[PDB]
RNA sequence: AGGAGGUAAAAUUCUUCA
RNA sequence: CUUGAGUCUCGUAGAGGGGGGUAGAAUUCCAGGUGUAGCGGUGAAAUGCGUAGAGAUCUGGAGGAAUACCGGUGGCGAAGGCGGCCCCCUGGACGAAGACUGACGCUCAGGUGCGAAAGCGUGGGGAGCAAACAGGAUUAGAUACCCUGGUAGUCCACGCCGUAAACGAUGUCGACUUGGAGGUUGUGCCCUUGAGGCGUGGCUUCCGGAGCUAACGCGUUAAGUCGACCGCCUGGGGAGUAC
RNA sequence: GUUUAUUAAAAACACAGCACUGUGCAAACACGAAAGUGGACGUAUACGGUGUGACGCCUGCCCGGUGCCGGAAGGUUAAU
């Protein structure tokens, strides 16, 4: 479930620096990596139901998330969507 | 990169070539930066059941920190040999020694 | 299961069986297949082991 | 007890027949008693123990 | 004709009928004996006296060939699951050893149903 | 690949093509290529001995190995071509020394394969040797009759046979009709199961979709007059006589076997 | 005393209101 | 702003789910050797099977499906549901502390997804079991219970069906409220000096308080005591039917 | 689509499909006193005969007679 290397790596490029895990950008970034990473998980086997909640779970918590950062600082918002690469 | 026991079974007729086996075994493991902690040889040993006619099988203990791909690939290597008989690898939880 | 008696004797004595296999675990897989049915049964008689 | 190879230790918390002898015996702990019986499996696997005495 | 000491006695005792076959080390038979074939039809043979005289019935056939000794494997539950062996023993059989047979499965096939009675 | 057609027309809803992908798709190999007419359904007396034999496309035949005696010369198969002559497939493999030759593609066959022949060869699809080497069960089709003379049993697409005896210098083997047929063990075989097994999928769609296969019309015998057909003619939808054939042979039951010379190469006949 | 096994084959129907 | 709700570090347990292999026993089928009139079955028989040699017995092979013992009011999941062993991939839950984000929460018509068994479509496979069906018995009648056979199906891939006594017949989340006996999983402390001793959390089982209820009962996991929200009922039959 | 060329072009025939049955290769069958050939230079997912006639829902009851597929104690029974 996403290797704590790349966790701690994406947590120093999101928030003012380390420990800072708990920004919106931050969890938003940690969730978007493996709804990316499982994205070719479900690829294969496509039978997988139960842990095919876990992967919506995931998304319908950082869509929350975003509504959140939209709602209170809309730059921050932006900045995040362009550069995660995600809503379209 | 996890541990694996592995412990596989030589027919008694190429217990001569299973020094050989050891071999290429650790190598190909050491070869993509692998480890080793414990090789065992019981040696031609005693079995609790006629498995595939014959008594008493050679068997040898293994104990590797190979990644999970060189170590998947190599039961393929197991089950070609109709040398060796079984095989199994076992779970991980770090690395041990002697006993058995 | 089996035995190996000594010399002195020809009498079965072969109570063995009772207190394994010859039918405690032979008539259970003997009728019906119950599945799920069971469970209510040790449930019934787990009920009856306390008192 | 704590390990499948230890058949030192777990022959004698199976019965003649090799039937797994319950914790009721035995007097085993609980969480020792899974993993003594998750031992026993991996043994007979590895012919280390009989899966029944018919052998 | 032949002249063996060392047999085995195969007793297949059911809930209907029992069948002994006295064979040699190899598994070959040399003769057999069913409670059912001395008569008893019915219940009449689902009862262990028909399995003790069953066995005399397979004794008084395969004396011929001068079987002193020979092993036991029971098989299958039911009545004459002891008086079988209970009859050699007293024929003048040197009785060495008695191993059961019964076919146990590991849970495999589907058993029947019927039975509502 | 099975494929079902929309209905885009009458006679093409009810059609059913079973293609594949891994199918060569051009002209075969010429060297291994000859003429093969079509006759007819008629002898050298130009009378019409097998009824139901006419026109359907053009074929030309492919020369087919079924004795494999290449032992001990490992080869590599090229690729898999359609063989209309029959309804499996054949594989244009190429041995270590240059030679080509035409093979009944196994199921588990593909491009690039190392089979080869001989009382060495592995136990595997593709390879060939003689059924005395080959251990008992051993799913196999392609099989000898006589040391010598070629495969000749499971040749259709989706057949097998399987060794189940042995016995002196023979073996039984379980024809796929159900019949077990014993044959020396100095009879070779190409072990795993022959070509595809979609050839029975098929369902045309059409009639003219069995014209251009070799297939003619077929007529019933009550439809005919007595003086053609035994069935007589009838006055309207009329019977009244025995399932027979145009010739005065009962059927629908009426076996017409004999032989009695290799009755003895028999166990049980097929139910 | 605790446990296990064994131990029954089929045999219907009886008006309405009090 | 931090106590709600989450993230992060380490560690622990599990028939949770998906995919790919593997092992043993037994049954059935088949083959060889030996052997011979019985076998098989029922309450009693019979149909059936057998002199083309059964059953029984010994050896070998193939195939399908299910995993004895372990195994237990034991474990896991939202529910349905889930049991050999091993590898790969993967969800969630939980505990010991600290740090961080700072109400980012709960529920939720529509809608969407999943969803036993049975059934259906395109194929494969098919040991056993087994609707329909066939042939024997029982009976006043037997289109049933019983016996001998046996197709679909059960199994597998894919695409549908979305129905159940799908229940704990109790929706989900949060807070508060006397206890006792067990199961199961972490963790702190102490001559670890007894296999333990002394505490603290999650989950689960039985009983039992107040209280509640028509009663039965439930009873810290509530049908108790409250709050938020959705669905649903308004006599039974009609009918889970008609348009 | 086919058919009575030259009074009938139709509900007839053919038809893909489905079902039963025969066939283990020197196949069954067919043309032939025979050889030989066709069937097929194919091998049960093949081929021949018969029946029905896309598809959808389904295809019941009955084995005496006449046939076919087996077994079989006894009885009758040709040539010689």
């Amino acid at each position: 479930s996403l290797s704590t290397e790349a966790t701690a790596k994406i947590v120093s490029e999101f928030g003012r620096d380390a420990n800072d895990t708990g920004s919106t950008e931050v969890q938003v970034a940690l969730l978007t990596a493996q709804i990316n990473h499982l994205q070719g998980h479900f690829a294969e086997h496509k039978k997988d139901h139960h842990s095919r909640r876990g992967l919506l779970r995931m998304v319908s918590q950082r869509r929350k998330l975003l509504d959140y950062l939209k709602r209170k600082d809309v730059a921050r918002y932006t900045q995040l969507i362009e550069r995660l690469g995600l809503r379209r | 990169m996890r541990h694996y026991e592995i412990v596989f079974m030589v027919h008694p007729d190429q217990s001569e070539q299973v020094p050989g086996m050891i071999e290429r075994y650790t190598a190909a493991i050491t070869g993509a930066e692998g480890k080793i902690h414990r090789l065992e040889d019981w040696g031609r040993r005693q079995l609790a059941y006629p498995i595939n006619k014959l008594h008493k099988a050679h068997y040898v203990l293994m104990n590797v920190e190979a990644p999970q791909e060189v170590i998947d690939e190599l039961e393929t290597t197991f089950r070609f040999n109709d040398a060796v008989i079984r095989s199994m690898v076992m779970r991980t939880k770090h690395a041990v020694t002697e006993a058995s | 299961i089996k035995v190996r008696e000594n010399e002195p004797f020809d009498v079965a004595l072969r109570r063995f069986k009772r207190s394994c296999e010859k039918a405690g675990v032979l008539a259970e897989v003997r009728r019906r297949e119950f599945y799920e049915k069971p469970t209510t049964e040790r449930k019934r008689a787990k009920a009856s082991a306390v008192k | 007890e704590i390990d499948y190879k230890d058949i030192a230790t777990l022959k004698n918390y199976i019965t003649e027949s090799g039937k797994i002898v319950p914790s009721r015996i035995t007097g085993t702990r609980a969480k020792y008693q899974r993993q003594l019986a998750r031992a026993i499996k991996r043994a007979r696997y590895l012919s280390l123990l009989p899966y029944t005495d018919r052998h | 004709r032949k002249q063996v000491s060392d047999g085995v006695a195969h007793i297949h005792a059911s809930f209907n009928n029992t069948i002994v076959t006295i064979t040699d080390r190899q598994g070959n038979a040399l003769g057999w004996a069913t409670a059912g074939g001395s008569g008893f039809r019915g219940s009449r043979k689902s009862t262990p006296f028909a399995a003790q005289v069953a066995a005399e019935r397979c004794a008084d056939a395969v004396k011929e060939y001068g079987i002193k000794n020979l092993e036991v494997m029971v098989k299958g539950p039911g009545p004459g699951r002891e008086s079988t062996i209970r009859a050699l023993n007293a024929a003048g059989f040197r009785i060495t050893n008695i191993t059961d047979v019964t076919p146990i499965p590991h849970n495999g096939c589907r058993p029947p149903k019927k039975r509502r009675v | 690949a099975v494929v079902k057609c929309k209905p885009t027309s009458p006679g093409r809803r009810h059609v059913v093509k079973v293609v594949n992908p891994e199918l060569h798709k051009g002209k075969p190999f010429a060297p291994l290529l000859e003429k093969n007419s079509k006759s007819g359904g008629r002898n050298n007396n130009g009378r019409i001995t097998t009824r139901h034999i006419g026109g359907g496309h053009k074929q030309a035949y492919r020369i087919v190995d079924f004795k494999r005696n290449k032992d001990g010369i490992p080869a590599v198969v090229e690729r898999l071509e359609y063989d209309p002559n029959r309804s499996a497939n054949i594989a244009l493999v190429l041995y270590k020394d240059g030679e080509r030759r035409y093979i009944l593609a196994p199921k588990g066959l593909k491009a690039g394969d190392q089979i080869q022949s001989g009382v060495d060869a592995a136990i595997k699809p593709g390879n060939t040797l003689p059924m005395r080497n080959i251990p008992v069960g051993s799913t196999v089709h392609n099989v000898e009759m006589k040391p010598g003379k070629g495969g000749q049993l499971a040749r259709s697409a989706g057949t097998y046979v399987q060794i189940v005896a042995r016995d002196g210098a023979y073996v039984t083997l379980r024809l796929r009709s159900g019949e077990m047929r014993k044959v020396e063990a100095d009879c070779r075989a190409t072990l795993g199961e022959v070509g595809n097994a979609e050839h029975m999928l098929r369902v045309l769609g059409k009639a003219g979709a069995a014209r251009w296969r070799g297939v003619r019309p077929t007529v019933r015998g009550t439809a005919m007059n007595p003086v053609d057909h035994p069935h007589g003619g009838g006055e309207g939808r009329n019977f009244g006589k025995h399932p027979v054939t145009p010739w005065g042979v009962q059927t629908k039951g009426k076996k017409t076997r004999s032989n009695k010379r290799t009755d003895k190469f028999i166990v049980r006949r097929r139910s």
